[PDB]
């Protein structure tokens, strides 16, 4: 079609240094979360870990409403460098190296608290099966 | 305008951006970009049968790589930025993922050679030497022993048993600072010999186990 | 002190603790006769103790073929626990898997994390040194490329094995040391890879300087591990099978260089061993070591 | 027969019965989500072990060189004379020594037992 | 071993720091010398194998290393030293080896040294005596083999010895075992056999679901995908159904780590110590070959899933049990 007929060539420029580090945010396809639906998103280092080593924690509509935990990648550029290409008004492509990779995973809906007591309760249920001969 | 808050303007925009895998040798050439920072030009060709994306290296940078497209299906990719000030913004959502792989532009000798060039130096290995290096040396004295001997002449640990009343006042000052003072700490405080110091301590204080043994001198309640 | 003490003691352990010290490691060489000296130098010791009477370790096994000499076993309370490796069989020094891994990732290898669980069933798994580095969609394409590279010797040593269990849906490549590999002639559709022209060059080493490594570089002969031997078809006699006949298979991957080669040095000295009783050959292997020469 | 997975939390669902509805409902301890059981089958056990070996074997098995091939037995679907013959080599195959044949033609995907 | 392994062992050594001024020592390049014998005067003489037997000399070569010493006085001042060719010890040399003098010598040179060209060599000389190392058969490391034993309470046991390049002094073995189908208790039989997996340093066998949760993949579906690549077969799902029954709501990774830590050979009185011990044992002691580093725990879960998958196939009878007698299994 018209897109196939059109051929476009754009100069690529790589900045030696970037003022802001470029990082990847990943959302599960199954979750199907929509950026527009969220009233607000707040990003801070994980409280449980409490720098870059700590995983990013994303709270949507408050920590209670939704929780996303970023998964840090030990080597992002170690296998190969990753460059982000951004469309520009001139149209010349600009490539930015990716400092870190984070995968955000939704917290389990049931939530609640388990601790030592939960382990004992599960053991008691197994013991009840053991107690009955039949 | 809050460091904790994450800007979602890119997420609302859904701006298209491309995540591209680039070989480390190519990445090093890209890092040393020509002038301010230009690595070359990228040519996009679309045909009904197939779409080809290729990048041509700058002549100055050298002084054409085909792109293998990767399906984004089954994953959602977005770019978030952390500033030096820690301000957080979203650049956009990745629409396509591509890999730069050279096709028929690298010899088998090359690339395998490129890995050797990246290594630069071979791994260190045991080396056989004809004869033996001397293992016997003849110093008049050991260096560590002489360093201690010079220190002993330069500094004398303690002094003589004099001015017992002045030492007693120093013991009172330590007792005022803390109810119990360790004998070793008191030895550092007073230049009086440990044995003479113990007699002065005995007159104004009694050592106390504190239930942990390791008796520590404390001022007498009486 | 530690290295000297262990060799003299014959126990492989630190001087402080004898609990983990091994038994039968490092033994004094036998100088009774030249043949005995060679037999002592090439020796294998079973992990199981001589006292143990378990039949399965003592019994000879089908996979042992071409890797050990059955006749060359010492008689006594323990039978077959001590074995001598076949003359053709060579213990592999082993090679780093990192260069092969670089080729594998280049040749359509997909990491487990990106790959879905359903994809793992669809694409045959690859294990290198028993490590699940990646999976490959096509088993034959990867196997053909690996084997051709092994003949070249540019990326992979001939000693390394490339097992292909299509039924198990797994591909296993082993570069680990301690594998035993025997050189075998490669057979194509109806001819040996080895040719008369190679033999004439081999006969004259005065100027050609032809060597066994040159044959390995040609790829006419390839070292095969016992695990690879399970997936490798073999031809007992090349000329008879290559001539049209009702053969078991017409596509044997490899051929034995010689049947007599499997026999050990003690077995070889006995004349006409196949005509002689098999126990009698075993008794003579003991006699040859104690022969006075 | 098939496992039931909670849509809300992706956890196994255990069937429960309410007298008023008289319909089996899958129940999740973690969440209140419930759905009707069309199968209504709580448990199924087969001691028959009648599963066909042809389903277990695959077209790629024919490609193996070691397996013997008979030109005499043709492939029914594409009329190819060459075919590969092998024993089932499966659990509970002691009772039957029936030969299993897979078409050697690539991508035919035709398997028959003789 | 002499040319590369000796260098690698010193190269792969953690720096030793003693402190508070800290002194740091690093072992780098290894230097080796032709075998020499020290006389009463102290003048070295090159060792000869025939002479060594006559005088009961031990044939060995001196070992040297380069040590870099850096000391910090806490004053922000560092002093650096470059000791080179420091004596480590003497290593016995196998005869006719490249390091050994006899190798690389013409037959006429051997005749002058009274060493036979015909003599094979390959024997170390200690105290003027001939000692040759004997090869020992061993089961292959980093390999999974499934065996079914009537004597063992578990119907099927899979053994996976794990080490990285023999770096660990003791190889660590992790076994996944399927319990016997027959159950003493009818309730236990109704749920089904439980696939408890033996792990290094554990007081009692830990169920596969609990160890999988400790690795990660808390969701039941994630554990199932590693255990079974294909869910098409109902019988494999039925086999894993009792494992799903034992642990359900308790998906917390830290709680699962605490559960393995409490049921462990080493007990930590504080909860954090139990978590630290459990995390370290899973990271290094369990499946070290797959990853020495903490990262790649997901790859470790895939490998653990493969071991369970082989056990399920063995229970089906689809996959034949591995044979110890097979020469390829032996190293
Ligand atoms: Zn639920
Ligand atoms: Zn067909």
């Amino acid at each position: 079609g018209p897109s196939s007929q059109n051929v476009t060539e754009y100069v690529v420029r790589v900045p030696k240094n970037t003022t802001k580090k470029y990082n990847i945010m990943a959302f599960n396809a199954a979750d199907k979360v929509n950026f527009a639906t969220w009233n607000q998103a707040r990003l801070e280092r994980d409280l449980s870990n409490k720098p870059e080593d700590q995983p990013w924690l994303l709270r949507v509509n408050g920590k209670s409403g939704r929780k996303f935990k970023g998964i840090k990648k030990g080597g992002v550029t170690e296998n190969t460098s990753y460059y982000i290409f951004t469309q520009c008004p001139d149209g010349a492509f600009e490539a930015f190296p990716v400092h870190n990779w984070y995968n955000f995973t939704p917290l389990a809906r049931h939530r609640t608290l388990t601790a030592e007591e939960a382990e004992e309760e599960w053991e008691r249920r197994n013991k009840v099966l053991n107690h009955f001969s039949i | 305008a809050e460091r904790g808050e994450l800007d979602l303007t890119g997420a609302k925009q859904n701006t298209g951006v491309w995540l591209v895998k680039v070989p480390k040798y190519l990445s090093q050439q890209w890092a040393k970009a020509s002038g301010r920072g230009e690595v070359g030009k990228l040519r996009i060709a679309k045909t009904q049968g197939r779409t080809e994306v290729s990048f041509t290296l700058n002549e100055d940078l050298a002084n054409e790589h085909p792109f293998v497209l990767q399906s984004v299906g089954g994953q959602t990719l977005t770019v978030f930025t952390e500033s030096s000030s820690d301000k957080l913004s979203l650049e956009g959502i990745v629409v396509q993922r591509a890999e730069c792989r050279p096709a028929a532009s690298e010899n088998y000798m090359r690339l395998k050679r490129l890995q050797i060039e990246e290594s630069s130096k071979p791994v260190r290995l045991s080396q056989q030497l004809d004869k033996v290096v001397t293992t016997n040396y003849k110093p008049v004295a050991n260096h560590q022993y002489n360093i201690e001997y010079e220190r002993k002449k330069k500094e004398d640990g303690k002094r003589a048993r004099a001015d017992k009343q002045h030492v007693l006042d120093m013991l009172f000052s330590a007792f005022e600072k803390h109810q119990y003072y360790n004998l070793k700490d008191l030895v550092d405080i007073t230049k009086q010999p440990v044995v003479y110091l113990k007699e002065i301590l005995k007159e104004i204080g009694v050592q106390n186990v504190k239930g942990i043994h390791k008796n520590t001198w404390e001022l007498k309640p009486e | 002190d530690g290295l000297k003490y262990s060799l003299a003691t014959g126990n492989w352990g630190d001087q402080k603790k004898a609990h983990q010290a091994r038994a039968g490691v490092s033994q004094v060489l036998n100088r009774l006769t030249f043949a005995s000296t060679l037999s002592h130098l090439r020796r294998l010791n079973s992990p199981i103790g001589r006292d143990g009477k378990l039949a399965k370790p003592r019994q000879l096994h089908n996979t042992l073929w071409g890797m050990v000499c059955p006749a060359e076993t010492p008689e006594g309370h323990a039978v077959g626990l001590v074995k001598n490796l076949a003359l053709m069989a060579y213990i592999s020094v082993g090679s780093q898997p990192s260069p092969i891994l670089e080729f594998l990732e280049e040749w359509s290898m997909e990491n487990l994390e990106e790959i879905s669980p359903a994809a793992i069933a669809d694409a045959t798994k690859i294990f290198v040194n028993g490590c699940w580095v990646g999976i490959h969609k096509d088993p034959e394409q990867l196997m053909n490329t690996l084997r051709k590279l092994r003949r070249q010797m540019d990326i992979i040593v001939s000693e390394v094995s490339m097992i292909r269990d299509i039924r198990e849906r797994e591909i296993r490549i082993y570069t680990d040391a301690g594998r035993i590999c025997r050189p075998l002639l490669i057979v194509e559709k109806q001819k040996l890879l080895l040719k008369k022209r190679h033999i004439d060059q081999l006969k004259e080493r005065e100027y050609n300087n032809y060597s066994w490594q040159d044959l390995v570089a040609s790829g006419v002969v390839e070292y095969i591990d016992t695990l690879e031997e399970e997936t490798v078809m073999l031809a007992m006699t090349p000329d008879d099978l290559q001539e049209k006949e009702v053969a078991y298979c017409s596509t044997y991957t490899h051929c034995e260089i010689h049947p007599s080669m499997i026999l050990g040095v003690c077995a070889s000295i006995i004349p006409f061993p196949d005509h002689n009783q098999s126990p009698r050959n075993t008794y003579q292997s003991a006699m040859g070591k104690q022969a006075m020469g | 027969v098939g496992i039931r997975f909670c849509q809300e939390c992706n956890n196994m669902l255990y069937p429960k019965e309410d007298k008023e509805n008289r319909i089996l409902l899958y129940a999740c301890r973690n969440c209140d989500y419930q759905q009707e059981a069309d199968n209504s089958c709580i448990y199924v056990n087969k001691i028959t072990h009648e599963v066909d070996e042809l389903t277990q074997i695959i077209a790629d098995v024919s490609q193996d060189p070691t397996l013997p091939r008979t030109e005499d037995h043709p492939c029914q679907k594409c009329g190819h004379k060459e075919a590969v013959f092998f024993q089932s080599h499966s659990a509970r195959a002691e009772d039957a020594m029936r030969l299993y044949y897979v078409c050697t033609a690539p991508h035919c995907g035709h398997r028959w037992t003789e | 071993f002499i040319q590369m392994s000796v260098q690698r062992i010193v190269e792969d050594a953690p720096p030793i720091d003693l402190q508070p001024p800290r002194y740091l020592l690093k072992f780098e390049q290894i230097y080796l010398s032709k075998p020499t014998h020290w006389e009463r005067d102290g003048a070295p003489s090159p060792m000869m194998p025939n002479e060594a037997r006559l005088r009961n000399l031990t044939y060995s070569a001196p070992l040297y290393v380069d040590i870099t010493k850096t000391v910090i006085k806490e004053g922000e001042e560092q002093l650096q030293t470059q000791h080179q060719k420091t004596f480590i010890g003497k290593i016995p040399i196998m005869l006719r080896s490249t390091y050994c003098l006899l190798n690389g010598l013409t037959d006429r040179d051997l005749c002058e040294l009274n060493e036979c060209p015909l003599d094979p060599g390959g024997y170390f000389i200690i105290n003027g005596s001939e000692k040759v190392l004997i090869a020992q058969e061993k089961m292959a490391t980093n390999t999974v083999y499934v065996f079914a034993k009537k004597d063992s309470k578990y119907a099927y046991t899979g053994e996976c010895r794990s080490c990285l390049e023999n770096s660990s002094r003791p190889t660590s073995t992790i076994w996944v075992s399927m319990l016997a189908r027959g159950g003493q208790g009818a309730k236990k039989s109704a749920i089904g056999q439980r696939i408890v997996a033996t792990l290094p340093y554990i007081k009692q066998e830990v169920p596969i679901i609990i160890v999988f949760r400790a690795l990660g993949f808390v969701s039941d579906r994630d554990i199932l995908e590693h255990i079974i690549y294909d869910f098409e077969d109902p019988e494999m799902m039925e086999m894993v159904k009792p494992s799903l029954d034992e642990a359900f709501v308790i998906q917390e990774q830290n709680v699962a780590l605490n559960f393995i830590g409490s049921r462990g050979a080493k007990p930590g009185v504080t909860k954090e110590k139990r978590i630290k011990y459990a995390k370290e044992v899973l990271q290094k002691e369990m499946l070290p070959h797959v990853g020495v580093s903490d990262f790649c725990e997901t790859k470790k879960a895939y490998f653990l899933g493969y071991m369970v998958h082989r056990l399920l196939l063995a229970a089906l009878g689809r996959r034949e049990l591995d044979d110890r007698d097979h020469y390829g299994n032996k190293r």
